[PDB]
């Protein structure tokens, strides 16, 4: 029951890095180099969730939970890889001279939406892992026995 | 611990805890599976979607209801819905909670025995009980006497109850409900040029049915009004941005409840099925049944359904009787609300079917107790 | 070892390694052979030039493309380009690297089968995989949902993808791209007295196309504007030293993407091909396709192509949806960038076609996996 | 005077006189308009071609069908076809002949009100009547009982009729027919390297479909036979002089009737649509519908369609019923032949909609009679 509540704190570190990234999109062109660095560690913090949500799947004995958890958690190795590579492409395109005010305006939305898609994919594997903790808890004892009330 | 009240309808699952005033989880009773090609690696690996996620991703799925007309037809897809409403929706373990299930009357007996075996041998509940849906609608009305009309997604049934005594020879059942009105509205929407053929486009016509349809007080006056005027027209916007306009199919769709010949059935309408259920009862209890006509279920939620039921039963009743139709605003959850009352009674805890009672009698114990 | 990504387009070869942000080697996909008399001893004895060697000595060569319309037509010339991009451009050995290749949809099956036989029995790669170019353009945009317009040098195709599922009945393909615009610009430059006939002078008109051509927002306004003034005129200096002056052919050359009847084709424009491919999809996913119109490939690099695409699809859309065209500045390499994302995925390493699997099934194994 | 029978199909017009055994005029239901430049004075000034002269000059024309899916979409072009089949094909005046027209079931009601107005106010016929196409296919079979399967160029519909009574709740309709198989064959011909994109090239693939295609009795055996052997190959000579060779696409094109997933549809095949239409009928008439399975229309003319329909319905039927499919050799004209039977009846002569009845009630009289 110790690696079951590890997932919530791991997925809450990503909620702080997303809210940090949502503040940097209000500023001008000076804060966009810190936006790319704020996107290259969301993709690393998401790698911690898929590292230990696999460990919960090795613990759960219910096959309808352990296979529904691995089917939803495999999106996180995909959207994280295309977030740390798309951030590398946008880190090179700022090296040009006089791009626009609008060209770099839409270039951040390709990193925000790619990170909102990663955050929406990692909250849907916490749900199927919180449902795994109900099966792990009862198979290791911890079960409230029901007794019928006497008239 | 707390008893669970699960109301497995043909169209919606209403689940929650015993004692509350509203169900906690209300989601569609569908299972969707993908029908297209998963070309992107990693994303397309989920095999089936169950609850509201089959309704939001419905553009790429094939939607299936496991319950047709009250009878569970797909037993593997039904366990997916029951596993979804325990772990993912209520987030409780089923080993620590007794579960109250419901059923319609005049169902097969293998339907009630297999859902007893699934509850005891797959989810391992401590106790269970199956109830009748029209009995529970009387608990949710402040009454012990009255004839219930319960119309949901697959079944329409009448049950007369007098002082806690049901008259099972006068119980009616008609397999015509909200799923058959959705299919009829799809057929008469082709007269304007709109074609909804997909199972995902069936969930769109069900949303047009729930917003634009009503019950006409006089059917032949409204059919002549809609031909002379254009004030009966309304507009609905599709998910892609197109706008459709229906004017005549708003009241012609729920007239199938009062004229079931519109879909090729020979049965009588729900106003005549109710009156025939009263006249099968004893003459001394008929006066207290005319004054208590409890409407329940989701298909009884059209505008004008209760003023049309009062007009048609008064024309059959002997004209010195007092007809009164009880239609509360919480009609859609009457089977759940009265099911939480029954599971909360202190008398009821001797009436559960415990798991050690199940071991000597098998699944046949549900017929001798429920 | 590191996987190789090779994007054999009709006009350019984009090669590199899996994981980087840009292709390492970008060179024209031509093979030139001499057409004159080698009178000096020792020097004129090379028989074929491949990369920028043929683009530099093009005045004495006959340039030919081994790929037209996305289909490899010369197989002895395509082995020269693959041998040049391995040993001379990337400077690697093909036996130590799995190679990712791309292909357009609705292509002949003999084209994909022969490129696995060349890769396995001439260059001896350990593994390979053939991907669809418009699926890889969706990886390079951070999306899993949207309709891609890939337009390169031979093929213009549309692919709708929703949540990682492609809808292959809604996939379009039009054989009109940047080589058919170069040939049309060569034809309408005869109205001013400029004659470009050889294959070396075709590479000069491709530079005029890449520098002076744009897409008008309304074609009938600027066709009267350019006749009223001389403000749309521009000048270009030829390699000889002469100066040409084009004023009307700047927006008339890329107009044939939107009016393909300028070159004698019955097909619809790229705005109607995008709208007809959205309307072949299911009605619930159409809203998320209108809002994600990914543009890809080098022919979509005209000034004004994305504002003309937004005007024309909005005139066909149902006026409640919002249209949005995603056109990043790295459009020319989005098939490569998404190809390096796919070959870097840990899920992808069970999807290679290994050489052990090829020896049991022959070249027909590429249809079952890719 | 003699009545006229006009069967406006989606692809072909079948016109003639009531009483005969075959239609007099059978021509394609197209309208062609030129797309090129008329450089010679006097010759190229005809602006529209209609019948067989649009099929012969199709190399310089853009061909348009005014009817898709059974619904008339172009009303200016549909009057050109009706004016062609009266004055130029039948060579009669429309004022001296009552005209029998046909329509598919579940069609829009504005389609039948407008074609009543065109007949009464543009061609000035004395009387008219619109009949259901699958009812007329039962007249032309010598029966009064049986379920019809009519499959033409846009619509595939099922109609059960028992002793002259139709069961309209069991009438099916599927928008998949011979034009949706021409488009699918064009898509799977790209796998062999053949590209037909023009609307005039669509008429060439329709001749390949009508000559080389057949229905496999077991689809998975023929897909393995064609990969091991080469005896399923056949050759076709194009109008240019080239020769194409298809071996696998001969049975994969008509399999879309039995697996509509091949073009991205969720519907069931024509064998499951027929069985579901029988089971919607009453149990006492189901035995007389299994033994009378009338096939009609041009899409039912593949070699092996009737031996495949017998195998698939027998696998769904309860195994003590006998299945018999009635497929006469004159299947392509059975809607016309039964239309000449009905218009020749002395009982029918009081069922015309006369022109004086049209002036009193307007175009809504066509629904109160037909
Ligand atoms: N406002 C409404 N008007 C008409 N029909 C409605 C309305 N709301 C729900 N329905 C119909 O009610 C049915 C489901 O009601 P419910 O009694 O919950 O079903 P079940 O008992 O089968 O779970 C559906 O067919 C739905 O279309
Ligand atoms: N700035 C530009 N404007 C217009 N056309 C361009 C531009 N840059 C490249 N092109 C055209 O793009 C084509 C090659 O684009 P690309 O997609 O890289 O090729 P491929 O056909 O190999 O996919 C050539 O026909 C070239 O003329
Ligand atoms: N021998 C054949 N085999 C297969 N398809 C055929 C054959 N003959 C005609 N067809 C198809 O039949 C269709 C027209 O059939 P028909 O019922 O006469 O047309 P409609 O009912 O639309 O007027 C065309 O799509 C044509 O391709
Ligand atoms: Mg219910
Ligand atoms: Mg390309
Ligand atoms: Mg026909």
């Amino acid at each position: 029951s110790s690696k079951g509540n590890d997932i919530i704190a791991a997925a809450k570190r990503m909620a702080l890095l997303m809210a940090e990234m949502s503040r940097l999109v209000r500023g001008g062109s000076g804060t966009k180099r810190a936006l790319i660095q704020c996107a290259k560690d969301i993709a690393k913090a998401s790698d911690e969730v898929t590292r230990l949500a696999k460990e919960v799947a090795k613990q759960c004995t219910d096959k309808r939970i352990r296979t529904n958890l691995l089917q939803v958690c495999e999106r996180i190795p995909t959207i994280s890889t295309q977030l740390k590579i798309l951030s590398t492409v946008k880190a090179t395109m700022l090296g040009r001279t006089n791009i626009s005010d609008e060209e770099s305006e839409q270039a951040t939305e390709m990193l925000v939406h790619n990170a909102q898609n990663l955050m929406q994919s990692v909250k849907e594997t916490v749900r199927e892992a919180e449902a795994a903790s109900i099966k792990i808890r009862t198979d290791a004892g911890f079960t409230l026995r029901w007794v019928r009330k006497t008239p | 611990t707390t008893a669970l009240v699960c109301d497995n309808g043909s169209g919606l699952v209403k689940a929650g805890f015993a004692g509350d005033d509203a169900p906690r989880a209300v989601f569609p009773s569908i299972v969707g599976r993908p029908r297209h090609q998963g070309v992107m690696v990693g994303m397309g690996q989920k095999d089936s979607y169950v609850g509201d996620e089959a309704q939001s991703k419905r553009g790429i799925l094939t939607l299936k209801y496991p319950i047709e007309h009250g009878i569970i037809t797909n037993w593997d897809d039904m366990e997916k819905i029951w596993h979804h409403t325990f772990y993912n929706e209520l987030r409780v373990a089923p080993e620590e909670h007794p579960t109250l299930l419901t059923e319609a009357p005049l169902n097969p007996k293998a339907n009630r025995e297999k859902m007893t075996q699934i509850m005891f041998e797959t989810f391992n509940v401590p106790a269970m009980y199956v109830a009748i849906q029209a009995v529970l609608s009387l608990y949710a009305s402040g009454r012990t006497t009255g004839i219930v009309l319960d119309s949901g997604d697959g079944v329409t049934h009448n049950v007369p109850i007098y002082e806690g005594y049901a008259l099972p020879h006068a119980i009616m059942r008609l397999d015509l409900a909200g799923r058959d009105l959705t299919d009829y509205l799809m057929k008469i929407l082709t007269e304007r040029g709109y074609s909804f053929v997909t199972t995902a486009e069936r969930e769109i016509v069900r949303d047009i049915k729930e917003k634009l349809c009503y019950v006409a007080l006089d059917f032949e006056n409204e059919m002549a009004t809609a031909a002379s005027s254009s004030s009966l027209e309304k507009s609905y916007e599709l998910p892609d941005g197109q706008v459709i306009t229906i004017g005549n199919e708003r009241f012609r769709c729920p007239e199938t409840l009062f004229q079931p010949s519109f879909i090729g059935m020979e049965s009588a309408g729900i106003h005549e099925t109710t009156y025939n259920s009263i006249m099968k009862c004893d003459i001394d209890i008929r006066k207290d049944l005319y004054a208590n006509n409890v409407m329940s279920g989701g298909t009884t939620m059209y505008p004008g359904i209760a003023d049309r039921m009062q007009k048609e039963i008064t024309a059959l009743a002997p004209s010195t009787m007092k007809i009164k139709i009880i239609a509360p605003p919480e009609r859609k959850y009457s089977v759940w609300i009265g099911g939480s009352i029954l599971a909360s009674l202190s008398t009821f805890q001797q009436m559960w079917i415990t798991k050690q009672e199940y071991d000597e009698a098998g699944p046949s114990i549900v017929h001798r107790k429920c």
